[PDB]
């Protein structure tokens, strides 16, 4: 596991602990999806954190019931004051995304390609030096955004302000 | 039959431990009588489960001795409580299942009651050794669970509801026996 | 055979951590064990809506303790609220099942009961209630864990948690 | 046509513990502690290792081992439940806290100090009891058909725990094999004595016996009242 | 060797019973219960000397009982006024000694330590203390049972004892 | 001579990462630290006795800083209560022990010193009690790591908390 996606300029195959020091590839492809699920959920947070922290909003109205998108907090309270009929629907898509459309259904060329043939936004220009390091940019840009967002979180319980 | 080895058991086996059987004949005598006595005896633990747990019928069972079915002991003596121009009935239907509709000289058993997808035998063999080993185990657990009804009337002096409401499920220490 | 059901669409034969390929001499006893702990928590979970609904029988569990069957808690609490001599009664019986009648040394599971008393005759409408039952077997592991972890954790059992509507997590008064 | 164990009483050889009723033929001699005692004969219908599953619910053609089995693990516990149904009212009882409750290990009615002490106290108990039940069943998965009944690998010969030495001679050996058995057919009539008359009483056995190993208290002579 | 450490000057190779040849396959069981008794009576001699001479640790045993060092008789119903917690302390640490470390089945007493943690390498100079140790502790022997019988024949303490001047036999008295 | 040096009853050779033939290159240096945290540990649990058990140096630590040796807390803290004027003077000395008078630097363990100014030379004698300083060392890790995780799991030090009697697992 010497050169592929996380091999790296300033640090090649780093890996201090004791995790692939190995030829399992399954022990790997699995470590490898999620490092990315976990980054692309991430790099979505921390553009999810500074808009709320900028105090952007929806235009308004988030129910009905006379609650409106800026009487809702920023940070870890905005989870309190979300209308619970709609903190359902939030994991309910979520995970109607995660269980059904997400997936390797049809077989991407590698892991987390989850184009099924469906959506498809090029992917075809590129001269295949181009594609696995713009896919190592989202590794690592994955991989910045989690230490990115977990900053966030640790500080906004702190009250540190970054 | 001895063959199939219907009453055989895994736990005992062909637990035949004083040696009755010596030869085939007398196999299907007492396996005639066994299955007789076990479906006999089964229907009585049925009734001493409902009996003693109060479940009734509403009305009188003789409206002109007055007798409700309420004011019928749930215990050995609650047969003989019915009227015996009542129970004369009794003995009538069930002797004439006995001599006419499953007549008991039918040494096989069999009386063609078949409640067929729930007993498929000719697809599944297996079923059909389950089914014939649990007429008999049953059937011999329940005799031994009417003798145990039985007696523990007999010696308490209680029917099954109230010796369990007193608890009275030892014979140490009692008023009862040298014991 | 037995390896590949327990195996159905969504993932496949699913084994992250590798020991189908490692250790296939452990494999039947943990499938039996997996088969087990399925059947031991469908019962559980389906206990739990029984006890959390009021459905109790009548009278006094321990009369000589005044213990009501109603008197024992729908949660956690309610198993170690019978009697010490009631509880041994219940494992001097589940030991006389789990040993004589249904054997659990035997591991494919099967104790001459089909299913509903009968064989399946089809090869694989027998493979898929054989998946149907490791399934719901497995879901029902996840709802008996998830059943008492969140009673400890919001200190309520089902029916107090569902009566004061403490359904949100995020908007009641718990880490965070 | 006949029974398998018609058979057995057919043959019918002499008895020692009944000299008068002929024991059946499936009591060979061979074993430890045979004394021609099965007049119902359970010998003649022997009984296989039926807790392994259903391919060892039957029992093998003259072979009692788990007969034996069942009859040294019931007399093994019936010797250390002498001394259980004794030694709390000779040498005293356990102290408790507030937490198990005062008075939770002092009941010297040793069949109501199953329900006064803590339920932690019953289980760990059982789960000890299980432990070297779940040591058992791994001793027969492994030795199968030369599984030696009450062997849990304790003591003398091969790969065995002894931490005492316990190197006895090869026939010496054969005497403490038979000292065991008659201890464990002696302490299973002990047991039941003493659980049926703990019920009788209701209390313990040296408060009974002690009782009537006494002189009562009218009865007593005032005594040496001479100067 | 071990049959010859226990023979001393003024009676040499003494044994009434004649158990050395008797019973030669026994002795080296009996040695080793001799020296262990003599062992502990050794330690049980020291500690009534130490008792009676009103040498205690200034604390609590058990503060929960109350029960202070200096509350605990010095004679023969000292470990009779121990609370039961504190003797199961007792005997779960020397079931670790006497089964564990130093293990009582190893029949020779030989266990990691030599005097005073010395492996005495001359035979006939480690011969000599072995044969001091078995004469100490058959001494001891003697000398804790006539202690113990002494007490209970009294119903005084040896710190009583001295008080009062009973030494003379009120009963009747064996001494050296 | 330094494999079976660890090496005991039941246990015997105890290995679960296996890293006896995965590192067979590293073992020097490994046994030089654990025979050095034993050492620190064995000199910490009769640390943590001889302080909660108040036997004090009866004057001032710190008369600059007006802190006698009563005034230090017998727990955890005991190491911050010393003023950092004082503990430089420990850690310049023990900087010459350490690199110069017994240098760690040496992986046998062995100096001029031995066991009570005694060379053992029955070898199971010497390996006898190199398998207890290791042992005792090994317990005294695991001894001084449960001191100091049941302090700040309760708070109070040892005096104190045997003083009210909180030995039993209540809150945890
Ligand atoms: C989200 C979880 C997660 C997972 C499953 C992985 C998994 C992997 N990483 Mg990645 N990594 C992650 C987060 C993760 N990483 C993050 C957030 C960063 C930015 C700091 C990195 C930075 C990084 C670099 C620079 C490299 C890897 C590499 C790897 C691969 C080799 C094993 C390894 O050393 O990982 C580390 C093990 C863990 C992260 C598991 C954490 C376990 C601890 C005990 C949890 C508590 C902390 C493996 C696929 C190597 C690679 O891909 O080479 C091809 C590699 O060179 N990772
Ligand atoms: C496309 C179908 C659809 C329809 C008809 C609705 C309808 C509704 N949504 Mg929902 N919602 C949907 C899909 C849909 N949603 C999707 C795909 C998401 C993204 C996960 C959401 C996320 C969402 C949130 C967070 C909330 C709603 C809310 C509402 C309700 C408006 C206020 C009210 O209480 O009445 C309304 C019934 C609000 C609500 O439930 O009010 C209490 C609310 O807060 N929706
Ligand atoms: C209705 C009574 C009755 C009859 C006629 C039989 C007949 C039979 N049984 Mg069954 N059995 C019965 C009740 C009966 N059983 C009960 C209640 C039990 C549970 C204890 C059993 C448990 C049992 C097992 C496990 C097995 C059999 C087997 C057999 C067959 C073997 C021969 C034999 O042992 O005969 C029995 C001898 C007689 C009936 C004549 C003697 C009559 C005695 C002296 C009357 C005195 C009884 C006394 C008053 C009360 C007894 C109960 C008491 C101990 C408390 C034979 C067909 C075997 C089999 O089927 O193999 C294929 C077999 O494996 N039996
Ligand atoms: C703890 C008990 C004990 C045991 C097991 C032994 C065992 C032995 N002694 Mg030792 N001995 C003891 C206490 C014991 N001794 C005491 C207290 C004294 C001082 C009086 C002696 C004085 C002594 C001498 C001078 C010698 C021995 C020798 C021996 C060895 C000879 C083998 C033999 O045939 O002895 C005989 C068997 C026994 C001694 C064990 C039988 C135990 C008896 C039957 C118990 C009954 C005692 C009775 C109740 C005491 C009541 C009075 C008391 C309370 C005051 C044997 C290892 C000899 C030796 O070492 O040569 C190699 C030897 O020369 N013994
Ligand atoms: C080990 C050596 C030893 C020593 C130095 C003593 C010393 C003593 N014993 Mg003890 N005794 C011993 C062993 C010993 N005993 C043994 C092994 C036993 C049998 C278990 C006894 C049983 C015993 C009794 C029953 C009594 C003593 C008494 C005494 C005291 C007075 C003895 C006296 O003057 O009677 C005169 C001496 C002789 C007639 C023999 C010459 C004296 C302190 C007496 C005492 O404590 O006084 C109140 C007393 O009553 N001893
Ligand atoms: C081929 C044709 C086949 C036809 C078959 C038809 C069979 C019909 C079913 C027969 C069921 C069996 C009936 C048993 C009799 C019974 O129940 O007693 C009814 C009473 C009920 O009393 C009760 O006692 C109660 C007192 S108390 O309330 O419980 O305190 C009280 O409530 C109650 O009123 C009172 O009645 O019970 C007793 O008296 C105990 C009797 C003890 C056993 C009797 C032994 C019978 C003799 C045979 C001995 C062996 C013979 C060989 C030697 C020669
Ligand atoms: C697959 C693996 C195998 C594992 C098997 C596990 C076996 C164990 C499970 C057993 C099921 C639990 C039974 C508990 C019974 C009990 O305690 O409830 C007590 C209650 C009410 O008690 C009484 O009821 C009285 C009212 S009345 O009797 O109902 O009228 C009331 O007055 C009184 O106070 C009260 O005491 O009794 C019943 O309702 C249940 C008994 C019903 C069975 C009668 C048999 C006849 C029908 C069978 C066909
Ligand atoms: C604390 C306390 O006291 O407890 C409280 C707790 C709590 C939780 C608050 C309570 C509550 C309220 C609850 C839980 C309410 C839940 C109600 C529920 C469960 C409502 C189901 C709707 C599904 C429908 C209508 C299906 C349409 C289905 C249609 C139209 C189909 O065609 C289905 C289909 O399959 C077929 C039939 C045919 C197929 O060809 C096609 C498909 C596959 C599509 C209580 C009661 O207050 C008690
Ligand atoms: C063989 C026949 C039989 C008798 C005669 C009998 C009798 C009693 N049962 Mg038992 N019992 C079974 C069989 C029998 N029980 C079976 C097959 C099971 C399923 C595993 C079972 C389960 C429980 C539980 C959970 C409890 C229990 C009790 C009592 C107690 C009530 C009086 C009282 O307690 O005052 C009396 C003596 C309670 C208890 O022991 O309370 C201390 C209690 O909690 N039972
Ligand atoms: C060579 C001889 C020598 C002198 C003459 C000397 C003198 C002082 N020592 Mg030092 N000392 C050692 C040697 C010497 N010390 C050694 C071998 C060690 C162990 C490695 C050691 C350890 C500590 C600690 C822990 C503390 C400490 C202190 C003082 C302070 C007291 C006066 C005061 O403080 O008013 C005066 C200057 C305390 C301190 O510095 O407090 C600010 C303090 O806490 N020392
Ligand atoms: C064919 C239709 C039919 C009629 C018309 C009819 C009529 C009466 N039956 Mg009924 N009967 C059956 C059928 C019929 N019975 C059947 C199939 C059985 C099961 C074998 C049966 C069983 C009993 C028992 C146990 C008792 C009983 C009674 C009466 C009595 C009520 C008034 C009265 O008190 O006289 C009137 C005459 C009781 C009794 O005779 O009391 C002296 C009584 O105890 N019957």
């Amino acid at each position: 596991f010497e050169n592929e996606l996380g091999a790296q300029p300033p640090l090649g195959f780093f890996d201090p602990l004791g995790l692939v020091e190995d030829g399992n590839q399954a022990k790997f492809d699995r470590l490898r999806y999620v490092e990315l699920k976990h980054g692309r959920i991430s790099m979505l947070a921390v553009v999810g954190y500074l808009i709320e922290k900028a105090g952007i909003r929806l235009p308004g109205n988030i129910s009905y019931d006379g609650t409106s998108f800026a009487d809702i907090p920023d940070g870890f309270a905005a989870l309190s004051k979300i209308p619970d009929a709609g903190l359902f629907q939030l994991f309910a898509f979520i995970g109607f995304l995660e269980v059904f459309v997400m997936k390797d259904i049809t077989g991407g060329e590698f892991v987390g390609d989850f184009r099924n043939g469906f959506i498809d936004f090029g992917w075809d220009s590129f001269d295949e030096e181009t594609k696995l390091k713009k896919r190592a940019i989202e590794l690592n840009q994955g991989r910045a955004a989690m230490m990115g967002i977990l900053a966030l979180m640790v500080h906004e319980k702190l009250g540190v302000s970054l | 039959e001895l063959e199939d080895g219907i009453g055989a058991v895994a736990p005992l086996g062909y637990f035949d431990p004083l040696g009755y059987i010596k030869d085939e004949e007398t196999f299907i005598r007492y396996r005639a009588v066994e299955r007789k006595h076990g479906r006999v005896a089964m229907m009585a633990m049925l009734g001493t489960f409902v009996h003693n747990n109060g479940w009734t019928f509403d009305g009188y069972l003789s409206p002109s001795q007055g007798l409700k079915f309420s004011d019928i002991d749930s215990g050995i003596g609650g047969l003989f409580q019915v009227p015996p121009a009542g129970l004369a009935q009794i003995i009538l239907l069930c002797g004439f299942v006995e001599l006419a509709w499953w007549p008991a000289s039918n040494l096989s058993g069999d009386y063609g009651v078949r409640l067929g997808t729930l007993n498929d035998w000719e697809e599944q063999p297996a079923k059909y050794y389950r089914q014939k080993n649990a007429e008999l185990n049953n059937g011999r657990a329940a005799m031994m669970g009417i003798l145990g009804t039985f007696t523990h009337e007999v010696i308490t002096g209680q029917n099954f509801a109230e010796q369990a409401a007193a608890g009275h499920f030892s014979p140490f220490g009692d008023g009862q026996g040298f014991f | 055979s037995e390896i590949e059901l327990g195996a159905t669409e969504p993932l496949g034969v699913f084994d992250p951590l590798g020991w189908l390929e490692t250790e296939p001499e452990a494999f039947e006893r943990r499938r039996a064990v997996e088969r087990k702990h399925g059947r031991v928590a469908m019962a559980a979970v389906v206990g739990t809506i029984v006890h959390n609904n009021h459905i109790v029988f009548d009278g006094y569990i321990s009369p000589s303790n005044n213990l009501k069957f109603s008197d024992i808690p729908t949660g956690i609490d309610g198993i170690f609220s019978v009697p010490t001599a009631g509880l041994a009664q219940i494992i001097a019986f589940l030991g006389f099942v789990e040993l004589a009648w249904l054997p659990a040394s035997q591991y494919d599971g099967d104790y001459g009961v089909g299913y509903f008393g009968n064989d399946i005759l089809d090869p694989e409408e027998k493979a898929r209630k054989l998946n149907a039952e490791l399934n719901n077997g497995r879901a029902a592991m996840m709802g008996i864990m998830g059943n008492m972890v969140a009673e400890k954790i919001t200190g309520q059992t089902m029916y107090e948690q569902y009566a004061a509507g403490h359904f949100n997590p995020f908007n009641d008064g718990e880490g965070f | 046509g006949a029974s398998p164990s018609a058979d057995a009483w057919a043959n019918s050889i002499e008895s020692k513990a009944l000299p008068f009723a002929r024991a059946p033929a499936t009591l060979d001699g061979t074993m430890l502690g045979d004394f021609g005692f099965d007049p119902l004969g359970f010998s003649t219908v022997p009984v296989g290792p039926w807790f392994t599953g259903i391919e060892g619910r039957n029992g093998q053609i003259g072979n009692l081992n788990w007969y034996r089995e069942a009859e040294l693990i019931h007399g093994r516990i019936a010797q250390v439940a002498v001394v259980g149904f004794i030694a709390p009212g000779l040498f005293g009882t356990l102290p408790g806290n507030e937490w198990t409750g005062v008075d939770a290990y002092s009941n010297l009615n040793p069949l109501e100090a199953f329900s006064q002490v803590p339920g932690l106290a019953i289980l760990q108990i059982f789960l000890f009891m299980s432990y070297l039940e779940v040591r058992r069943i791994n001793i027969i998965k492994e030795e199968g058909e030369n599984y030696m009944p009450g062997d849990l690998r304790i003591g003398q010969g091969e790969g065995r725990w002894n931490p005492f030495g316990l190197d006895y001679s090869p026939e010496a050996y054969e005497e403490k094999r038979l000292q065991e058995l008659k201890h464990c057919r002696l302490a299973m009539i002990g047991v039941f004595g003493l659980w049926a008359q703990a019920q009788a009483s209701g209390v313990g056995v040296t408060e009974q016996i002690g009782a009537a190993l006494t002189t009562p208290d009218y009865y007593a002579k005032a005594g040496y009242f001479l100067p």
